């Protein structure tokens, strides 16, 4: 059995499909080696981090609040070192995830599904399929979000301009 | 308005337990109940 | 200067340290029986 | 077997909800390794010392008894401006009364051992939670108001510490840190 | 002499009992049999020397 | 019935006046259903004698007022009177009634017999008779509801506009 | 010690005096205290009860 | 020096509490004669 | 089953120590070892005194 992604390499064993983007895409084989419910809360809370970070992205740079300074959002992350605002970001991060501790050890003793907190306040998703749909759509956006901001970052970096600047003159070099 | 027993002084409050009437001066009013926590005679 | 203080922080010690020895010791003496006895000491402990 | 509070985390073992204010939030397992009495009657001595907190901070601001020593506005400056032999007698006369109420069961290992409920210091002058429901509303009541007062007290102590201003006074002269 | 031990004088809430946080008996004081406080303050301190991180790697 | 797609609480099972099942949050389900009729009741009684006193008030005031409380209505009339003393008295005399309200509550809430928002007050014996009075509860609580938008709506708009009610309707 | 000398160090007759009083009151009240009461359970774990 | 101080005040109220403390804790009853 | 109190009472008048503790060596023990070490080091090296 072969993977579906990826033809001349065979399925992981520990790959079955049930879980959601699971196409079988791992040519290094993390999954065979590292537990795949705590690789999933991983790739879950990275890919959540890194969607917050492009909406945040892009709304730095289309608007900043007006009792805060106008500047790129990449610097402002020593700004916001030198002022105290990141410190409280980090704080309430570390905060949040002293339960997320709790809730991995949970996650290892195989009582809690990966990456599920149980977070519906607004009740999208109670159908069964629904709910397989959102977690396809979340994980795809994980992925997608986790590329992106590390290419705002790089870009930035390169070019000393923001996204939708970038956009606005096609600078090449 | 409504059917109940209350006081004849108050008619929204009910006739204090310890208020029964002997005493001189009792229109049934104490909504604290003063009387239910001390002795009336003091 | 009582007890040689000068300075108020020097009673946070002087205060503070009888007071957790004597619930340690309040514990002990809950643990024991504390009725009267006729007798020039109590052998019960 | 989920907990209410953490619908993520399973239920503490401790926590079957018997007790007053048990919503399953014990997420560090306290109740698996200490006595829940010795966990309530701390909850509910801090939470009392921090109702009655938040009430002095309060008060102190707005009326203060007429004696020398006795004119500051903020608590934190108060304590060191009131003279600190009566802050000892406050706290021998404290302690007399944590001795008396404790029948001089002070220890985790002897609070308990003669029969007390946690928090129960002898203490309704208007005898009320006769009735059982009635103790039960009050208890959440009560548990409720000492966790806010405690978190409360923890906001207003370091807002006085930051700020050098006192409350409400902070709240009409809202000035934003630099 | 009164003691308010009639059988009306008994407290009042607006809060019904289906709401979440009210327990099942009121003074509980459940019986402990567990680890001693020195066990519980090594519990303590263990969550500094050996928390449940590096364990899910 | 008022929102189709959902469900009434099973505290809202009829029995009471103004029930149409609206309740999506849920508040009976956590608060005992007389607290909740009471305040009702108490909240609506206000805001109908706030919104036909700020009616009155932007109307015709009373002789010698204007004197001592200036060209000033609504917000700064209040800001004025707390410190002349009327708000003072006001506070003093209706708490002292609300004293007497309160023990009503717990007599209700313990069970005498009263019903929430009963407060005995029915001078002339007006509608105190057959299905009139329950017609009376009805509009009661429905004009209470409006009176509450309403002196809501006068309390903003004097905030938006620093005018009085019948000045910002007749000057848009 | 020195230049503080404790009790001895007192230097003036008032304070004699006061402190006299002190000491009247202290031990009329402590003498009361005495007859009318029966040594607490601290006291009487500490101590021998004999007449030597 | 106010340090040091504070450090020889506590420990000496730290010792001092305990020789207080333990010979109040029924010292006459430990003896070899006792029941 | 004894209070930690008892149990700190019971091993400082303990006779099974190698030197006897009790509660007159509580304050014995500091009190005499800090003379001792004192006195060690301002005899081995200490500046000359006014005296
Ligand atoms: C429980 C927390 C707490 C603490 C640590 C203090 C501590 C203090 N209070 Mg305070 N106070 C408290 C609660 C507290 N209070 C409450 C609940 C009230 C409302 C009744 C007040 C009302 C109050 C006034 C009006 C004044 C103080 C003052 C003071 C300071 C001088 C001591 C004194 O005379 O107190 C007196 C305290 C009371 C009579 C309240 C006791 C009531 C219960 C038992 C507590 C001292 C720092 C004085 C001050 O501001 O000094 C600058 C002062 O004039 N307190
Ligand atoms: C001065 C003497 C004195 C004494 C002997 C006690 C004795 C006690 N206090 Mg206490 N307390 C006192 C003064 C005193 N209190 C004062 C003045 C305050 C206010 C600052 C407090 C505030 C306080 C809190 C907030 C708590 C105690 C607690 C305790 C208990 C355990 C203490 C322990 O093991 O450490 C014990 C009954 C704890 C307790 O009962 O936990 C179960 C607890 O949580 N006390
Ligand atoms: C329930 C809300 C409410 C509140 C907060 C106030 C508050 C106030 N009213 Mg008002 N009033 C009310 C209801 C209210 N009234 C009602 C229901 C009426 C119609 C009878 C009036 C008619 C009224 C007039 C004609 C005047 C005030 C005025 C005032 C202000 C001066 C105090 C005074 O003399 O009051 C008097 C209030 C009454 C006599 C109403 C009491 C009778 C009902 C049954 C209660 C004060 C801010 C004066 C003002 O605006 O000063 C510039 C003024 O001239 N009021
Ligand atoms: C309850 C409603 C009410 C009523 C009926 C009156 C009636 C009166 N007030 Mg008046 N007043 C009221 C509320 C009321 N006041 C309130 C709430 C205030 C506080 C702002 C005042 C402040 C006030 C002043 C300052 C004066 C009056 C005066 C007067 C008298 C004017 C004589 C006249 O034109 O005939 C009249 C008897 C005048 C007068 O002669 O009275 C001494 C006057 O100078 N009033
Ligand atoms: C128009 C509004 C309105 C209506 C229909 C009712 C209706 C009722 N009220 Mg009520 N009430 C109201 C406003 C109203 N209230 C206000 C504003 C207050 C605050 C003062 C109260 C305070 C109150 C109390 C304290 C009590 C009632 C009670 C009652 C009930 C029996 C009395 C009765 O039939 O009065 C009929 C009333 C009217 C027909 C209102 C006449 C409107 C006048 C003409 C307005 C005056 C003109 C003005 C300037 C505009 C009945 C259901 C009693 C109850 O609960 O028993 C069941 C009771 O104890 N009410
Ligand atoms: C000659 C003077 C004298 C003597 C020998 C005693 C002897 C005693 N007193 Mg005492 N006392 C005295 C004067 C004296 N008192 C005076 C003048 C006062 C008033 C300040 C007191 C107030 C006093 C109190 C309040 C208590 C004692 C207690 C005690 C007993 C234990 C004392 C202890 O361990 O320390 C012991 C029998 C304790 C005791 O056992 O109470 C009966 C105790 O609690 N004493
Ligand atoms: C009672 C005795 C039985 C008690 C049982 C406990 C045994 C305690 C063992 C004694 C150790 C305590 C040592 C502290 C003494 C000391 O020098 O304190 C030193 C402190 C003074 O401390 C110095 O004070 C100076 C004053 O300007 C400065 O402030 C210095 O900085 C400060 O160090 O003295 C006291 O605290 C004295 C307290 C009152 C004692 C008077 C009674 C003594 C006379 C009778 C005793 C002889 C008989
Ligand atoms: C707290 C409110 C609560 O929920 O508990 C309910 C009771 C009130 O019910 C009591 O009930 C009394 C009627 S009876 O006891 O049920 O007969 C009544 O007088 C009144 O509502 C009240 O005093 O608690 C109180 O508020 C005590 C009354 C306050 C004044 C006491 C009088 C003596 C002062 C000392
Ligand atoms: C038990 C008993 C009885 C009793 C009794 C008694 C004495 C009962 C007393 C109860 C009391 C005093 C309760 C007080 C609670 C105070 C709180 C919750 C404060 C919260 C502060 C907050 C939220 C805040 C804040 C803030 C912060 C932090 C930042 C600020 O910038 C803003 C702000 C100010 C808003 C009686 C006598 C009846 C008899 C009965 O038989 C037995
Ligand atoms: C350090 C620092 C900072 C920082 C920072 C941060 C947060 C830096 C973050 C950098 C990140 C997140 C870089 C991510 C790069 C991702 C890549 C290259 C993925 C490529 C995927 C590919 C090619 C997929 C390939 C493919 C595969 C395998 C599967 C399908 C086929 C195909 C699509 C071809 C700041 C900003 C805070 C400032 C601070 O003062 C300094
Ligand atoms: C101010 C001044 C100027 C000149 C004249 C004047 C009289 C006025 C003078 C003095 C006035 C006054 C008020 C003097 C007061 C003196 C006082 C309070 C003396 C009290 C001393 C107390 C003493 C020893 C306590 C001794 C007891 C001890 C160790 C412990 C006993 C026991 C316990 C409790 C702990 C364990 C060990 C043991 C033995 C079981």
């Amino acid at each position: 059995d072969f993977s579906a992604a990826v033809p001349f390499l065979k399925r992981p064993s520990n790959l079955d499909g049930t879980l959601a983007g699971d196409v079988g895409f791992d040519p290094l084989g993390f999954s065979d080696v590292f537990d795949l419910r705590v690789l999933r809360e991983a790739e879950l809370k990275h890919g959540r981090f890194a969607m917050l970070a492009v909406l945040g992205f892009l709304v730095q740079e289309v608007y900043t609040f007006p009792f805060f300074p106008k500047m790129a959002p990449v610097d402002a992350h020593d700004y916001f070192v030198t002022q105290g605002g990141g410190s409280q970001i980090i704080f309430w991060i570390s905060f949040v995830e002293i339960f997320g501790v709790v809730a991995l050890f949970e996650l290892i003793q195989g009582k809690r599904d990966a990456g599920d907190f149980a977070f519906d306040p607004l009740g999208l998703g109670k159908d069964e399929a629904t709910l397989a749909r959102y977690k396809v759509a979340e994980i795809k956006h994980a992925r997608l979000a986790m590329i992106a901001i590390g290419g705002f970052i790089h870009q930035f970096w390169v070019t000393k301009q923001t996204v939708l600047e970038q956009l606005g003159n096609f600078q090449s070099l | 308005v409504f059917p109940g027993q209350f006081s004849d002084s108050v008619p929204f409050l009910k006739q204090p337990t310890n208020l029964d009437g002997s005493y001189v001066g009792d229109v049934g009013f104490d909504p604290l109940g003063f009387s239910d926590v001390f002795d009336i005679r003091v | 200067e009582a007890l040689g203080i000068d300075d108020t922080r020097l009673i946070v010690p002087v205060i503070l340290i009888p007071v957790i020895t004597f619930i340690l010791y309040a514990g002990f003496a809950s643990e024991q029986d504390n009725e009267d006895f006729f007798d020039t000491y109590d052998q019960r402990r | 077997d989920r907990s209410y509070a953490m619908p993520f985390l399973s239920r503490p073992p401790a926590l079957d909800g018997s007790m007053a204010g048990d919503v399953g939030f014990d997420p560090l397992g306290f109740s698996n390794y200490f006595d829940l009495k010795w966990l309530r009657e701390a909850e509910l001595k801090h939470g009392r010392v921090c109702m009655l907190g938040c009430l002095g901070f309060l008060v102190q601001e707005q009326a203060n008894l007429p004696l020398p020593g006795f004119d500051n506005k903020l608590a934190t400056e108060a304590f060191f401006s009131v003279p600190a032999g009566g802050l000892w007698q406050i706290f021998f006369s404290l302690g007399a009364i944590e001795i008396i109420t404790n029948k001089g069961k002070l220890t985790p290992g002897s609070m308990f051992t003669g029969g007390r409920a946690p928090g129960d210091l002898d203490f309704d002058p208007l005898n009320l939670s006769v009735d059982e429901t009635a103790l039960r509303r009050f208890e959440l009541a009560e548990l409720k108001h000492a966790r806010l007062a405690m978190i409360g007290l923890g906001g207003m102590l370091h807002q006085m510490l930051l700020t050098k201003q006192a409350p409400i006074e902070q709240l009409t002269n809202f000035k934003s840190l630099a | 002499a009164a003691g308010a031990d009639t059988a009306e004088w008994v407290g009042v809430s607006q809060v019904t009992e289906d709401a979440p946080g009210i327990g099942l008996y009121g003074k509980y004081a459940p019986e402990y049999d567990g680890p001693t406080f020195r066990e519980g303050l090594e519990y303590v301190l263990s969550f500094a020397w050996k928390p449940p991180i590096l364990i899910a790697w | 019935q008022a929102i189709p797609g959902s469900e009434p609480p099973p505290a809202l099972d009829g029995t009471w006046v103004g029930d149409v099942g609206f309740d999506p949050l849920g508040f009976s389900r956590v608060i005992d259903m007389r607290w909740l009729r009471e305040a009702e009741l108490k909240h609506g009684r206000v805001c109908m004698l706030a919104a036909t006193g700020m009616i009155v008030q932007d109307i015709a005031l009373f002789p010698g007022v204007t004197k001592t409380f200036g060209p000033a209505k609504i917000t700064a009339l209040h800001d004025v009177a707390v410190k002349q003393g009327s708000m003072q008295q006001l506070l003093v005399w209706l708490g002292f009634l609300e004293i007497f309200g309160f023990v009503a509550i717990v007599q209700m809430l313990q069970g005498s017999g009263r019903q929430p928002g009963d407060f005995g007050f029915d001078p002339l014996n007006c509608g105190a008779n057959t299905d009139t009075l329950a017609r009376r509860q009805l509009v009661e609580l429905k004009n209470g509801r409006l009176a509450m938008i309403a002196t809501g709506g006068m309390i903003h708009h004097f905030f938006l506009t620093g005018k009085g009610p019948i000045e910002f309707i007749t000057t848009l | 010690w020195g230049g503080d000398g404790w009790i001895v160090s007192v230097n003036n007759m008032e304070d004699l005096v006061g402190g006299h009083i002190w000491i009247g009151i202290i031990c009329i009240v402590g003498g009361f205290w005495h007859i009318f009461t029966k040594p607490f359970a601290w006291a009487r774990r500490a101590y021998v009860w004999s007449g030597e | 020096m106010f340090t040091l101080k504070i450090v020889v005040y506590t420990t000496v109220t730290f010792f001092v509490s305990l020789f207080t403390f333990g010979f109040l804790s029924n010292d006459a009853s430990r003896n070899p004669n006792r029941k | 089953s004894a209070s930690a109190w008892e149990r700190f009472c019971s091993w400082i008048t303990s006779t099974d120590n190698r030197l006897y503790i009790g509660w007159f060596g509580v304050l014995m023990i500091p009190t005499l070892l800090t003379a001792t070490t004192v006195y060690i080091i301002a005899f081995v090296a200490a500046p000359p005194v006014d005296i």
